[PDB]
């Protein structure tokens, strides 16, 4: 059924599963026309498809050309997402295909179920979690490759960098969701925290800085403080 | 005008014939129903006084044989049977009519209700949905499940309605996933009408039979079938104009005939609001929309 606080450890068992987030597939800027009307200009987007156990991220870049001449773009975006996820699954060897796909927004369920009719044994699930994957475009190198794309392009990363060498996938996912929640609530502060100490660098193929275990605890502490503070500045407590 | 005699009425029972009903006391002399209009299917149905559980009944067409009802005290129900001896049958009927122990099918002359509810319903199609080939009439009851219901347990006793499933490979062409899910015209016109039903008359016949089994027996899977066949049409952008006009008439009379106090259970909020207000055909069901609004404005 739906994924929630109660069945959270299932994410880290040995059944292959993917989270799919479509929040950054169809992206626009809204602007005024010369006549004083409002129009949108699309910008490149991405599907965020993540194995939470391994950290493998399948980042399908959605180039603005896929919207040309199309109507009802927000609805098409859900079907385009579903088409691309279905294509990804079919491209994987059978032993690599997921047993479950968890969508972060319930409106993806019917589009994905229809595109996956050929895979009756893959369960399509919603979640009750309010996961912060929309903030993936606050990760500088992910945002960079999406904005630079001139054609449709599948891009990869281990969103956990090398963390699994030292921590479990439960702990890696918790760190990730805390980082992303922070970036979503106050990107400027969050990025200030992550980069304040010039001596800690980001390896060329890593998305995050090379913190020691001790430095990660300090970092994670600062990210919590931010999330509670912003919640302070928002609600006045 | 044809007749279905009853050997006796040994247990208290509400007897229905089409949209009519007669309430009978234990061993009260209800010996038959006479003056049944020829040219239509009919349904005789029963609800025992002592156990309103299980409405059940028989679909039949008097052109196909001489039929009668006889209570079976072992199986505990009124059973339809065929009398093959024509002289025995006419003699039985004439005696019962002389004692005036047969009620007259109480059709008002102006009244086309039954015709309008059974316009496309044929016995031959009924007998393929209800498989029991040794009989010319078809038994249905409240509890019988449909083929599609059994997929999600006794096959011989199933309602073999045409399986409609909007998230199935039959419904969705590879490469037209979004197109076919949001506009079911391919599924309606090519898969179902051209492929399976052959024409819209057979489609409407099954839709009307599903409704009638839902209404007369509270058969839940029949109600699901009726709503699914409505939804398939309303969710299709391209429907022949004659089918839409006829659908509006069909549904109008079904909504007109529905008991007011059974609307809560027999009408699916989501299908009706979608068909009347959101779907492609939102503007094509004027009669049905007007009666729905004036009779069930709560559902909407
Ligand atoms: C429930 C119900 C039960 C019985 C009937 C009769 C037709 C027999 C009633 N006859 C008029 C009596 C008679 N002596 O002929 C009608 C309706």
């Amino acid at each position: 059924g739906a994924m929630n606080s109660s069945n959270y450890a299932e994410l880290f068992n040995n059944d292959i599963k993917l989270f799919v987030d479509d929040t950054n597939v169809y992206r626009v800027t809204v602007h005024k026309t010369f006549e004083g009307n409002v129009a949108t200009k699309a910008i490149n987007g991405c599907i965020f498809t993540l194995n939470p156990k391994t950290g493998h991220l399948f980042l399908k870049i959605i180039h603005t050309s896929v919207w040309a001449g199309q109507k009802r773009l927000s609805q098409l975006a859900k079907w385009k997402t579903a088409e691309e996820v279905s294509a990804l699954v079919r491209s994987l060897p059978k032993e690599e295909q997921p047993k479950q796909i968890i969508v972060t927004r319930k409106a993806m369920l019917d589009p994905l179920e229809v595109h996956m009719l050929d895979f009756p044994n893959i369960a399509i699930r919603p979640t009750e979690l309010r996961l912060p994957f929309s903030a993936a475009m606050s990760i500088d190198k992910l945002s960079d490759v999406v904005m630079k794309a001139t054609e449709p392009q599948m891009v990869l990363f281990n969103i956990y960098d090398d963390w699994l060498d030292r921590i479990s996938s439960y702990t890696a996912f918790s760190r990730l969701t805390l980082l992303l929640r922070a970036l979503k609530t106050n990107e400027e502060s969050a990025k200030m925290i992550l980069l304040s100490d010039p001596t800690i660098t980001i390896k060329s193929y890593h998305l995050w800085p090379s913190f020691t275990d001790e430095q990660w605890i300090t970092i994670e502490s600062q990210m919590r403080d931010l999330i509670l503070t912003e919640y302070g500045r928002k609600y006045n407590v | 005008m044809n007749t279905v005699p009853f050997t006796s009425a040994p247990i208290e029972v509400t007897i229905g014939i089409d949209q009519y009903s007669f309430n009978v006391k234990e061993n009260q002399p209800f010996h038959g129903i006479k003056d049944i209009p020829i040219g239509h299917v009919h349904v005789i149905h029963f609800q025992h006084a002592d156990n309103s559980s299980m409405r059940y009944g028989y679909w039949f067409d008097c052109r196909m044989g001489n039929f009668y009802i006889q209570y079976d005290p072992k199986d505990g129900l009124y059973k339809m049977m065929e009398e093959r001896d024509g002289a025995k049958f006419e003699n039985i009927v004439h005696n019962f009519k002389e004692r005036q122990m047969m009620v007259s099918y109480p059709k008002i002359d102006e009244d086309d209700t039954w015709y309008n509810l059974t316009e496309f319903v044929q016995m031959d199609k009924i007998r393929k949905i209800v498989r029991k080939d040794e009989n010319q009439f078809s038994y249905v009851d409240s509890s019988m499940t449909t083929v599609q219901e059994n997929e999600l347990s006794d096959p011989a006793h199933s309602l073999n309605y045409t399986v409609i499933n909007f998230k199935s490979r039959e419904a969705i062409r590879p490469g037209h996933e979004m197109e076919d899910f949001l506009d079911k015209s391919y599924y309606l016109n090519t898969v179902m009408l051209q492929g399976i039903f052959k024409n819209s008359s057979n489609y409407f016949g099954e839709l009307q039979f599903a409704f009638l089994n839902a209404m007369f027996f509270g058969n839940y899977g029949s109600s699901l079938q009726w709503h699914a066949m409505i939804e398939l049409i309303c969710s299709s952008a391209t429907v022949p104009k004659h089918m839409l006009d006829k659908l509006d008439e069909i549904l109008y009379y079904q909504i007109k005939t529905l008991p007011e106090q059974y609307s809560d259970i027999l009408l699916n909020e989501r299908v009706w609001n979608i068909c009347l207000y959101s779907s492609f055909q939102k503007n094509s069901l004027h009669n049905t929309e007007k009666i729905m609004e004036n009779k069930y404005p709560e559902l909407l």
